[PDB]
């Protein structure tokens, strides 16, 4: 992402030649450097767990429809615990309304 | 239930009997019935039903 | 309004036969038919007047004059604005010679003579005509049409417009009708027609579907959005946000004023202002300072979308001047402009084009968020939210929308379908003749010659020599042929008539999935009733025994109440950066995103409690809280499928307090922490006394919803509920803290009326129940009690019928048709082989 | 460092543009009004009361158009084909002068974007007033440059023509004056509330998801290729 | 329940080629199969010399063993395309009657009750899903078979046995001999060599 | 043999890849991605360990960096040198550099593949054809017969003739059944009998074997689709 400092527009990369300089429709250039060297990336098994389900995992203790198990919560000693099964890996995450998280999210 | 004799209303266009019991004439030997009769090698029941008891005519070709 | 403690309720003697009483209470409250009658009544009371007055305002200018008189030589344009503001429907009348005696037409008389049960529509209009000369000359001619009627709209049987509205059963028998039938049908050319319930996608909801059909492979995920500015009769506008293989995110708006033109999203955003791409990206992704992976993915997608080219909108891709883009859209989408080079010299012409374009875009782009220029920024915020949701689905964070799910479906019946058919037919068969007649009298009569009287007969006579539709042949043709679901009223029996009135139709892997029993059917759609032969299987759904259809609630009252809440921060106060920073939860009413609450779950719980009280929030409102997205959605539109569900209350607060006290005792080391732990107790406040009262008639479902014993749960809210399928299961988990239900069901509520006729159905294979529902609607019997007066075709009347020896609750509302035959299950000569029966000749 | 609105700069800008200050102060606020109404200053909508007011977006768009055109002017040497206005303005300059334009013309964008966003989130009315004040400041500080002479002439012509086109566009967005509707080549002219010619095909609401998509293959539920008659379809019943 | 407990501790390691979810589904499908022992209680309560239903089933007159087991003992696991009921109701819910991320076997179509014992409401809903799937397939049968059959018929109809017992189109050969033996299909008997 | 015959593509041996606009012609200073600057400690150790493959001068300024997941690296048991030789053989337009298979279990194996000037021989943007190059590298076949998605050992039920002439039916015979048909690769492989290759696809039988084998394959496919209570064999004929 790179926005023109003048007209706030998207800046094309246009890698020429050993260095990257950004071109706007208005002509301004910003001299991208060091970090801007990356072009594209792809890491496998990424985009889930601690970012995809953060809202859902946060709201799970207060959702009445979530299955609950008979496990003591270490933080608040509540007898019951909210149990979640996430993804193809079937990762079991135990949450609580106190704030306990089972260190799985 | 329906039963038709050899006479009844015939289509103005094709000369075939009308459709169903309501039109006082019809009932159909569709594609499948012709396939079955041919598979049995009938070709005299097919002649009778499709020509004599249907739009039968004698064309003339020069 | 606190309630009695749930620990003190006594329900151990509450059996299933008592829950059947609650089912009976629900059926009696809904009436099992009244939804269509009340929908049609609401139509003719509030919708049709609004449809004619608000939605039908005419403003058209013609350009053709006669070169004889100098006034006719200095004149080129004449602009006419006429709008009707007076309208009513009165009960059908019979007059023989169409006037004179004006006697009341009776339904049996209409059926006997092949007549139509139609009533006249009296209309009055204010007609304003102006002629625009050259050199800035203008005069105005105003005419007030007296209230007149040229129309007859078909009237349903049973509505207040029907003469049998409040007639007693004896008086119904005198008038020659059927005392027991509820009505719900239209008597057209001697035949009775029932407008069925049509299932439609939910309006003001973003429907996202992958295009994995793999045809026209250039396209990717498409998220469409039907926007309705208000009630169900309003003129809805659809926007389609398409993601393409080329990387382009194009927005196509389909509406009456303008349809079928794919536009890049940044263009639509920047003709409203905020032409800075940074601001557009911030609107879509709600934040730019956060890096994340979600934000990075959307940001790169949007960068590619803006950077890539477009074939049709080439000149304005980089145009940062909103006026040029507005003019481009105006000349590309507005009709009557065949000379692009003509207007290039006039300033006033360009000004008029821009004004009309802004007006149509304001009325067309997300009208449900407002229809005035002051709400364009919030429209852009909502459009950014829609694009964010679609791209969020693209990242596989969310799955596509569930086409078959009934969370996002509405059953539109009688009122809505006839409303839309009426608006289209009225438009054509009134405006087109009136406009053509005005144009003809313009071509002939001198304009300044027209006096106030002359315009009056100009308007009345033009809509007098009309035989194309007359609105009556057209409405009858729509009702017979059928977005108006129709079905010839098949009078096989009373159950057939009722089931026809309860049939839900679709009118649309798609062939297979759309016929299965979806998991959202239980309680609202009969899981058993369906067709048996051919493509009809799963096509005609049936309402469950207790499910009804809601009417349009107090949208404005609830919206004002929400906007007055301290915990709801309106859209003006909170920006997208403030939404992401504080994790604020959006609030929606009828899909109109207003406000943002700090805690969505708390707001939903509080408003659910308030609805349970019933004084301040109507019981029929839907309060759905999405835990995945942290949103609270309030729904009050028509077509929702509510059913009454008994409310389960527990003591989770007291249980938690006791658990914490036991925890503190354990921390102090005392071994007697056991005495400080209490058992979890959950129960419904339904007692056998209420069951007996329900059977005794002293208690109805209204008294139950008032007391907070039960509540109405829509599929949207049903996704937020954990229901115990029977009081037996609630009793089994009466002390289980791992099964805290929110409602308790009555198992008979999942079957329809025809399916319930099968005795011991759950012991039978369910497919057999389905063929029973098919066969229960075909049995001969007492189909109508006025048969000697009617002239029926292919109708069988069976002299003798018996109540089944093993009856079901379905016979409390329909008349049994069949005898209690003594049947021997045996082989007797092989004459009953392969689904044959040996009948006693005696 | 604080900021306050200075109406004197707006008045000076209006005098230089020989139009009333009511026009300059009403940028992005003349929708639904005629220009004669704008000049007199009456019917001016109140100062914006919330961050959602489209007036702030409109005036920011105006300032952004000004800055974009000025940036095209600054970097003309880097364009293979500059737009019409700059080409008309810079056609007499030398290639060395064109390159030196990047060095001579001031960077007038300043901290406009960030502080405008801060004001808009914090106070809408002051944000609109500051947008108009910044537009005026930029136009005059480009106009009132003094050295050298050639850049002075070029920048004065640029500022005049671009502010003129900004005001002209804003007037185009305003309500049209009286005129004959004959320009559009048809026997009739519609309106923004034309319920007469309205696509009734959309009155029948698109209550289905995939309507535009067309399926041509044989429906896998029809009897189109099977051959059975009515009351004989009962043989296709279950079992 | 033991499989679920192993899932609770993350003890289930899928083989390569299957994810943890698909392996868990396969394991639960295998674990909930009805053992052949189930015939013992049915046959203990049946008098085969006089039970009409059993005599119909055993002699092949009508019905099958699964019908008898469903009627008397228990339905067991409901399968829609060789898998349990997928949570279509919501994110992780098979039905409104069961909690999200439910792990009991009943939530995914396991019917503990037999037909004679009576099915509860969610068991009936699952049975209705299975039955409606069967009805949909039966309705698809006529249409799809008709399409394929007409295409095949028009492909093959011109193949007629000639006077050499070759199958020929017009005059062009399709077969040197009809079945490569020249025999009618109605005149064949199976005999051991 | 089933594991050997299974196709193993490069994308399956990688946990993450990054396309970078940097070069390593050495000599000059560096100019490196910040988070990847730590690589120098083994970038120079590679030149020390592999002095026969010095960076060519015609290296472009387009590098793509790969991290190999050791868990699936040892699960399928591919030597890193085999991967590097397959990449180098299948691509002469790139200069492969790699870390050392130290088996440290804590530091991942990194492969930096630098585009060469000859690769940018195409009418298309340099970045776009570089992005095509990385995708082609991720698709390159490393091991196994191409098009063989899977391979599973299934015991077969077969007849054999004994020395006494008895026709004994053997159940101990083991062979593998794959997903995806590539008969040609199966004939090429020596661990697999070339003369007893059976493929479910009519097209590959038609192309490889001929029309008589295609006819027999049509009969076999129609027969296995028919089921148990199928029609007579003469109708399939
Ligand atoms: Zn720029
Ligand atoms: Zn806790």
């Amino acid at each position: 992402m790179k926005i023109c400092k003048a007209c706030s527009s998207c800046m094309v990369r246009t890698y020429v030649d050993g260095n990257i300089i950004f071109r706007c429709s208005c002509g301004e250039s910003v001299q991208g450097d060091s970090q801007n060297l990356l072009v594209s990336s792809k890491v496998y098994h990424t985009g889930e767990m601690e970012d995809k389900y953060k809202i859902f995992i946060k709201n799970a203790p207060f959702d009445p429809t979530n299955c609950q198990i008979k496990k003591d919560c270490p933080n608040c000693h509540l007898d019951y615990l909210t149990q979640i099964c996430i993804g193809s890996q079937k990762i079991i995450i135990l949450v609580c309304r106190c704030g306990y998280m089972s260190n799985r999210g | 239930r329906y039963a038709v004799a050899s006479y009844g209303p015939t289509d103005a266009l094709t000369g075939q009997p009308l459709d169903g019991k309501r039109s006082h004439g019809g009932l159909r030997l569709g594609e499948m019935e012709h396939w079955v009769l041919t598979a049995q090698g009938a070709m005299q029941t097919i002649i009778e039903k499709s020509h004599d008891d249907s739009d039968g005519c004698i064309s003339y070709i020069c | 309004i606190t309630y009695g403690p749930i620990e003190t309720v006594d329900n151990e003697e509450l059996t299933e036969a008592d829950m059947l009483s609650f089912i009976s209470a629900a059926v009696n409250s809904t009436g099992l038919i009244g939804y269509n009658i009340k929908s049609f009544d609401d139509l003719m009371d509030n919708g049709i007047p609004q449809i004619v007055k608000q939605m039908f305002n005419v403003d058209i200018t013609y350009k053709d004059q006669r070169d004889h008189t100098e006034i006719d030589k200095l004149r080129e344009s004449v602009q006419i604005q006429f709008n009707f503001t007076d309208v009513n429907i009165e009960r059908p009348q019979h007059r023989n010679y169409s006037q004179g005696n004006k006697i009341n037409l009776l339904p049996n008389k209409a059926r006997l003579c092949g007549l139509s049960y139609s009533g006249p529509v009296n209309l009055a209009a204010e007609v304003i005509l102006t002629a625009h000369y050259s050199n800035g000359r203008q005069e105005v001619k105003r005419a007030s049409i007296p209230p007149f009627q040229v129309s007859t709209f078909p009237i349903m049987r049973g509505s207040n417009r029907c003469h049998t509205h409040h007639l007693s059963k004896t008086a119904k028998k005198e008038i020659g009708e059927d005392p027991n039938e509820p009505g719900g049908y239209f008597i057209a050319r001697g035949g009775e027609w029932v407008v069925d319930l049509l299932e439609n996608i939910r309006f003001n909801t973003l429907h996202i579907h992958y295009h994995t059909m793999q045809q026209g492979n250039n396209e990717i995920i498409r998220g469409e959005f039907i926007s309705q500015p208000g009630g169900a009769f309003e003129n809805s506008s659809q926007i389609i946000i398409r993601y393409m293989t080329t990387g382009a995110i194009t927005i196509e708006i389909n509406s009456t004023k303008f349809s079928k033109l794919r536009i890049p999203w940044y263009l639509i955003f920047r003709m409203f202002g905020m032409t800075g791409d940074d601001s557009i990206i911030e609107q879509v992704v709600f934040d730019l300072e956060s890096n994340s992976l979600v934000n990075t993915f959307m940001i790169e997608i949007l960068e590619k979308s803006i950077h890539v080219l477009d074939p049709i909108f080439q000149p304005v891709q980089h145009e940062l001047n909103r006026e040029k883009i507005i003019q481009f859209l105006s000349e590309k989408v507005s009709k009557f402009v065949s000379n692009p080079s003509a207007y290039k010299s006039d300033e006033n012409a360009v000004q008029y084009l821009n004004e009309r374009q802004l007006t149509i875009l304001d009325k067309i782009l997300l009208p449900h968020m407002g229809q005035t220029a002051d709400t364009r920024v919030r429209k852009l915020r909502f459009l950014g939210l829609l694009i964010h949701k679609i791209l969020l689905v693209i990242m596989n964070v969310f799955p596509p929308t569930d086409r078959d799910s009934y969370r996002t479906k509405r059953v539109h019946g009688s009122g809505v379908s006839l409303a839309k058919a009426f608006k289209a037919i009225f438009n054509t068969s009134v405006i087109a003749p009136i406009i053509n007649g005005f144009k003809e009298l313009l071509k002939q009569t001198a304009f300044e010659e027209l006096t106030q009287r002359n315009i009056i007969e100009a308007f009345s006579a033009a809509l007098s020599k009309n035989t194309a539709s007359d609105l009556n042949r057209s409405m009858e043709q729509s009702i017979i042929s059928g977005r108006v679901s129709t079905q010839s009223l098949e009078r096989k029996n009373l159950l057939n008539t009722i089931s026809a009135l309860r049939t839900v139709n679709t009118h649309n892997e798609r062939a297979d999935m759309m016929r299965r029993v979806h998991a959202s059917y239980p309680g609202y759609i009969c899981v058993a009733q369906s067709a048996d032969t051919g493509e009809k299987v799963g096509m005609s759904k049936q309402l469950a025994i207790t499910a009804n259809v809601c009417t349009a609630g107090e949208v404005l009252s609830l919206k004002q109440r929400l906007l007055s809440d301290p915990a709801i921060q309106q859209l003006a106060d909170v920006s997208n950066k403030d939404i992401v920073r504080k994790g604020l939860a959006r609030v929606f009413i009828n899909g109109e995103w207003i406000g943002c609450c700090t805690n969505a779950f708390e707001l939903a719980q509080r408003y659910r409690m308030l609805r349970r009280e019933g004084k301040v929030v109507h019981p029929h409102t839907t309060i759905y809280w999405d835990s995945m997205v942290d949103e609270v959605e309030f729904w009050l539109d028509v077509g929702r499928l509510t059913r009454p569900l008994l409310i389960v209350d527990n003591n989770i607060e007291k249980y938690n307090q006791a658990c914490y006290k036991a925890a503190e005792a354990r921390k102090k080391g005392d071994k007697d922490w056991e005495k400080h732990k209490i058992p979890f107790i959950q129960n419904t406040r339904f007692t056998p006394q209420m069951a007996k009262d329900i059977l005794a008639g002293t208690l109805t479902l209204e008294d139950l919803v008032a007391q907070g014993i039960c509540e109405f749960i829509t599929p949207e809210e049903a996704e937020n509920c954990l229901v115990a399928f029977s009081i037996i299961e609630l009793r089994k988990h009466k002390h289980d803290v791992t099964r805290r239900f929110t409602h308790v069901d009555v198992p008979q509520a999942i079957l329809g009326l025809a399916a319930l006729v099968s005795p011991y159905a759950n012991c039978t294979q369910p497919a057999r129940v389905t063929y029973e529902t098919n066969q229960g609607r075909q049995t001969g019997g007492w189909y109508c009690f006025s048969w000697p007066y009617r002239v029926d075709m292919n109708r069988f009347f069976q002299f003798y019928n018996e109540m089944p020896l093993v009856k079901t609750i379905a016979h409390n509302y329909v008349i049994p048709n069949g005898l209690n035959t003594i049947v021997a299950y045996m082989i007797y000569g092989g004459y009953n082989q392969e689904d044959s029966v040996i009948v006693s000749q005696s | 460092e604080p900021w306050t609105f200075d109406y004197g700069k707006i008045i000076k800008t209006a005098k230089i543009l020989d139009i009333s200050p009511a026009v300059i102060e009403a940028i992005g606020a003349m929708e639904g009004r005629s220009y004669a109404d704008i000049r007199e200053g009456q019917g001016a909508p109140p100062p914006p009361t919330s961050m959602d007011d489209p007036r702030l977006m409109a005036v920011d768009s105006a300032v952004r158009i000004f800055l974009y055109n000025y940036n095209c002017l600054r970097h003309v040497s880097t364009f293979n084909k500059p737009p019409i206005h700059v080409e008309r303005l810079v056609k007499h300059l030398s290639y060395e002068e064109k390159e030196d334009l990047e060095k001579v013309l001031p960077n007038v964008v300043n901290e406009y974007h960030t502080t405008f966003k801060h004001l808009r989130v914090t106070d809408p009315a002051s944000a609109l007033l500051y947008s108009i004040e910044f537009l005026c400041i930029s136009f005059l500080t480009l106009y009132e440059i003094k050295e050298p002479s050639w850049v002075v002439n070029i920048v004065r012509e640029f500022a005049l023509t671009e502010l003129n086109t900004i005001i002209q566009s804003e007037k185009l967005l305003s309500k049209p004056g009286a005129f004959n509707f004959m320009i559009f080549g048809e026997d009739f002219v519609c309106s923004g509330e034309d319920s007469s010619m309205d696509d009734i095909s959309a009155y029948s609401s698109p209550g289905l998801f995939g309507e535009d998509i067309i399926d041509r293959l044989d429906d896998p539920f029809s009897i189109e290729d099977v051959d059975i008659s009515l009351d004989v379809l009962d043989n296709l019943a279950p079992q | 329940e033991e499989i679920n407990n192993r899932l609770l501790h993350g003890d289930i390691m899928p083989p390569i080629g299957l994810t943890t979810h698909d392996f868990y589904e396969k394991l639960q499908l295998n674990a909930l199969k009805f053992p052949d022992r189930i015939l013992k209680p049915i046959m203990n309560s049946i008098n085969p010399e006089t039970n009409g239903l059993f005599q119909m089933v055993a002699t092949g007159a009508k019905g099958s063993n699964p019908n008898m087991i469903h009627i008397m003992a228990g339905i067991g696991q409901i399968e829609i395309n060789t898998q349990r009921i997928q949570p279509q109701f919501s994110f992780g819910r098979t039905l409104v009657y069961y909690p999200r991320f439910a792990l009991e076997a009943q939530a995914y179509g396991f019917i503990c009750n037999s037909y004679i014992a009576g099915l509860t409401s969610p068991e009936f809903i699952f049975g209705e899903m299975n039955g409606r799937f069967d009805l949909i397939n039966k309705a698809l049968s006529t249409s799809s078979t008709g399409y394929a059959n007409r295409k095949a018929i028009f492909g093959l109809q011109s193949c007629i046995v000639d006077y050499y017992r070759r199958v020929s189109i017009d005059t062009r050969l399709v077969q040197q001999l009809y079945g490569e033996d020249g025999l009618d299909a109605r005149q064949l008997e199976t005999v051991r060599f | 043999i089933a594991n050997s015959i299974e196709l193993i593509t490069f994308e399956r041996l990688i946990l993450q890849w990054h396309l970078l606009y940097e070069t390593y012609s050495s000599t000059k200073k560096n100019v490196m991605y910040p988070d990847f600057a730590s690589d120098v400690e083994w970038m120079t150790d590679f030149l020390e360990n592999h002095p026969l493959l010095q960076p060519p001068e015609d290296i472009a300024n387009w590098c793509i960096r790969l991290e190999l997941n050791k868990t699936t690296m040892i699960l399928k048991s591919i030597s890193l040198e085999s991967i590097i030789n397959s990449l180098r053989a299948k691509h002469p337009n790139t200069y492969i550099m790699h870390s050392v298979e130290n088996t440290a279990s804590g530091i991942p194996i990194i492969i930096r593949i630098y585009l060469r000037e000859s690769a940018f021989r195409r009418m298309a943007t340099d970045e776009k054809i570089a992005v095509n190059v990385v995708d082609k590298l991720l698709n390159s076949t490393i091991r196994g017969i191409p098009g063989i998605k899977n391979a599973n050992v299934v015991k077969l039920m077969r007849h054999r003739v004994d020395a006494q002439g008895k026709l004994v039916r053997l159940d101990n015979i083991y062979a593998i059944k794959t997903n995806g048909t590539n008969i040609f690769g199966a004939m090429l492989d020596d661990n697999i009998d070339p003369y007893t290759i059976v493929s479910s696809s009519i097209g590959d039988t038609m192309e490889l074997y001929g029309i008589e084998a295609a006819r027999q394959k049509i009969i076999s496919e129609i027969r296995t689709v028919m089921g148990d209570k199928g029609p007579n064999h003469r109708h399939l004929l």
